[PDB]
């Protein structure tokens, strides 16, 4: 999936994350302006207290990134579908499947193949 | 079968049987071939760095004494300042790059240990779940099958677990199977031949066992015999020269995140921590 | 890149699967594994004979006992070692450093051995159901049969951080000298 | 009885000095009997035997007990001093036919009973009686772990 | 810087007012693809 491939209660999480981090910024501030969202927006994708809060902002945000990105590479590497049949070998061969149509053209060669390996 | 056999009405009589204590007393069997019993059947730290305070001192150590370097060459100001930014998202720049680099790669082996770890509820009877049902509101409904080997075991060892599952007794095997998928019984009793050939065709592979070597009373199935007959020989040794040549392998084959909640909620409990620190000082 | 071929070329280990694992088929010397003895594992071979001549290449020796097998096992000498199930995950129960690979083939349970004229084949056999199904035999074998991020990633956490304070001491006395220099 | 020294459930050691075998306990708190088994000192072949008395516990000796109390019967275990499980092999210079080990015995008639982890095969029912089997397993690879 | 400014800040963003919003998608969405 393009997107985020499941618990899409993320972005709501992120969004609510920078808020309160905004907030405290402009608490520190204070006691030390449309701008904490912006370098939220910034920490997160590249362009004494509220330093270090920032910086461990940006720590957790690169960390969370790095782990959707992760997350991004094992859903892509994970496809598997390897025909789902392998070979006559195969459980969905062995006991037939309603959903899955297969069968001969008619009496052939393949037919008597079959009537002949009676099981 | 029990009762055919009794009457000698049949000599010799296989029917995947389970071998029993009372069977025994009455009448007599080969050495079983299949192995079976009484089985149940029901439908940041732990992505990355699971020691996390091993390599966490190591780190803090390494900061302080980058720190302590680069005021020999602010303390807080500073220092502190640029090795957070070497993670956040002169000569004297020399040891801020390799630092940085160590950042680099410690960030490159988090994502590595990520991607390498992304590519039962009951051990047995030992549990106080089979003792006591009612300590939890939904009732644990068991079932077992009637006129068998598996309500015989469960008479002899505990009367009020097996009236408790009489209480909840049904014809099981299909009625076992249309219960569990629906979801009337959250596990069954039953033979564990039986119940493992059933994980092994479920639709959709949800109904399985639980794990391997927790039988409650692990048993066979043997074949039976009359008493006297002058088969028991030849049974045994027949059936002995067809488990060593392979025909019983060759007959059984072929026939049968949440870490995201973590850091944040530790990131949110940090930075309130760092708020109340500061206001305080 | 680094990523991907760390994952694969991995040290899987193959959990040689025994009559059916492939590389047994070839009786290579340079992958020696054998039994101990005459006994059952032996009896196997013989009576399996499409590959007779192929377990008697396997074998090659009888060893002296199970524990010398096991000794030798774990002193690398042998490269597998072929026993019951039983003993071989007792084994790895009391010590983790041998590990039991392979799925369950042979299923062929234990026995006491007696006389045919004995009279007490009934009573032993009575005796061993009224024991499987009382729990005596089941907590019997609870306490006789059930027993109790990585050096690779350690090593180069250990040589990182040596390089860093080698490097943050030499970094030292050079920024020592330049600031010497520019301040003579 | 002869009883071959098999880890799991022969515990096979030399017996204290003050001619018994010292009592312990469990993890559970509970005393595991340990009774006298006399046996060879030394298995290695060509090598002084002496049948001094070594101290062998574990789960088939508790079973045989089990077995002892219920049917009145009475322990006699000794050690095989083939130490092997004595199959049937292939005599010197093709004299007879016969068994070894625990299997030898038996058939010798010097032990009437055989306690020992051996699983059912068909030769050896050809001439042994066995019993039902009180565990049911089957064979497997060991390799060491790396 | 007109010509300078937004050519030079959209190559930064490749690599680690109300205009900033549309910058800030435009890195997400360059980091998206560094990622794929
Ligand atoms: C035996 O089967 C009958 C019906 O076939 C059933 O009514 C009865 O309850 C069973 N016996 C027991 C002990 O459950
Ligand atoms: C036990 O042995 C005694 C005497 O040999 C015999 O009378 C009795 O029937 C036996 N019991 C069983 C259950 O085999
Ligand atoms: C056990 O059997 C023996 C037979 O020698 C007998 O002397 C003894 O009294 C029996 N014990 C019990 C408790 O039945």
């Amino acid at each position: 999936s393009f997107m985020q491939p499941f618990q899409s209660t993320l972005w709501l999480l992120v969004g609510l994350s920078v808020h309160v981090v905004a907030v405290m910024l402009y608490l520190l501030d204070r006691f030390s302006l449309s701008s904490a969202m912006w370098f939220s927006w910034g920490v997160l994708l590249n362009s004494f207290s509220a330093r270090i809060l920032g910086m461990v902002w940006a720590g957790f945000a690169m960390i969370i990134v790095a782990s959707y990105t992760a997350n991004l590479a094992a859903f892509l590497v994970l496809d598997r579908p390897e025909e789902r049949i392998t070979g006559i070998n195969d459980p969905r061969l062995r006991n037939p499947s309603d959903k899955f149509i297969y069968a001969t053209v008619k009496q052939s060669s393949v037919d008597i193949y079959f009537r002949r390996q009676v099981e | 079968m029990i009762g055919e056999v009794v009457y000698q009405r049949a000599v010799m009589a296989v029917g995947s049987l389970t071998i029993n204590e009372e069977r025994s007393e009455v009448v007599d069997f080969s050495v079983p071939f299949v192995e079976t019993g009484i089985s149940v059947m029901v439908s940041l730290e732990p992505f990355s760095a699971s020691v996390w305070v091993m390599m966490f001192v190591m780190l803090l150590i390494v900061s302080a004494i980058a720190v302590f370097v680069f005021e020999y060459f602010f303390t807080i100001g500073k220092a502190i300042w640029l090795l957070w930014g070497l993670v956040f998202n002169t000569t004297s720049k020399i040891m801020v790059s390799v630092w940085a680099f160590f950042a680099v790669i410690f960030l490159a082996s988090y994502t590595a240990n990520l991607a390498a770890f992304m590519i039962d509820q009951v051990t047995g009877l030992s549990d106080k779940k089979f003792q006591r049902p009612h300590d939890y509101s939904p009732p644990f409904r068991f079932g077992t099958v009637p006129n068998g080997s598996t309500e015989r075991n469960i008479r002899n060892n505990y009367p009020y677990m097996h009236q408790y599952m009489t209480k909840f007794n049904q014809k099981g095997v299909e009625d076992a199977l249309v219960s569990l998928k629906t979801g009337k019984l959250d596990a069954f009793i039953y033979d564990a031949a039986v119940l493992n050939y059933k994980a092994g065709r479920d639709e959709g592979c949800k109904l399985v066992t639980i794990g391997s070597g927790y039988i409650f009373a692990t048993t066979g199935y043997g074949i039976a015999l009359q008493k006297g007959s002058p088969w028991k020989r030849q049974i045994d040794l027949a059936l002995l020269q067809f488990v060593g040549d392979g025909e019983m392998e060759e007959l059984e084959t072929l026939w049968l995140d949440i870490d995201n909640m973590a850091g944040v909620f530790y990131m949110l409990a940090a930075a309130m921590a760092l708020s109340l620190i500061t206001f305080i000082w | 890149a680094n990523l991907a071929a760390f994952l694969v070329l991995d040290r899987p280990e193959e959990r040689i699967t025994g009559i059916n694992d492939p590389r047994l088929r070839n009786p290579s010397d340079k992958f020696i594994y054998a039994t101990v003895k005459q006994s059952s594992v032996d009896i196997y071979f013989r009576r399996q004979v499409e590959l007779s001549t192929m377990y008697r290449h396997m074998e090659k020796h009888n060893y002296e006992s199970a524990a010398e097998a096991i000794q030798a096992v774990r002193d690398n000498k042998l490269h597998a070692f072929i026993w019951d199930s039983a003993v071989l995950e007792f084994e790895a129960s009391q010590k983790c450093d041998l590990v039991t690979t392979g799925e369950l083939f042979f299923r062929s349970g234990f026995g006491i051995g007696m006389r045919k004229d004995s009279p007490w084949k009934q009573n032993v056999s009575l005796s061993i159901l009224k024991s499987h199904e009382n729990g005596f035999m089941e907590d019997l074998d609870k306490t006789w049969v059930r027993y109790q991020t990585f050096e690779n990633m350690a090593g180069v956490f250990m040589l990182v951080a040596g390089g860093i304070v080698a490097g943050i001491f030499l970094i030292f006395i050079e920024i020592a000298y330049k600031r010497h220099k520019d301040a003579r | 009885i002869v009883t071959i020294h098999q880890e799991p459930f022969v515990y096979v050691k030399p017996t204290l000095s003050d001619g018994t075998c010292k009592e312990e306990f469990t993890v559970n708190g509970d005393p595991v009997k340990k009774v006298i088994c006399t046996g060879p000192n030394d298995t290695s072949p060509g090598s002084p035997r002496h049948t001094v008395p070594q101290c062998c516990y574990g789960f088939c000796i508790d079973l045989l007990i089990k077995l002892a109390r219920t049917m009145n019967f009475t322990y006699e275990v000794h050690l095989v001093a083939d130490g092997k499980f004595g199959t049937q092999e292939r005599v010197n210079n093709s004299n007879k036919k016969e068994w070894n080990g625990m299997m030898g015995e038996l058939l010798s008639g010097q032990a009437d009973m055989i306690v020992a982890p051996l699983t059912i095969n068909n030769e050896r029912a050809q001439y042994i009686e066995f019993s039902k089997p009180f565990k049911y397993q089957g064979l497997t690879i060991l390799v060491k772990k790396e």
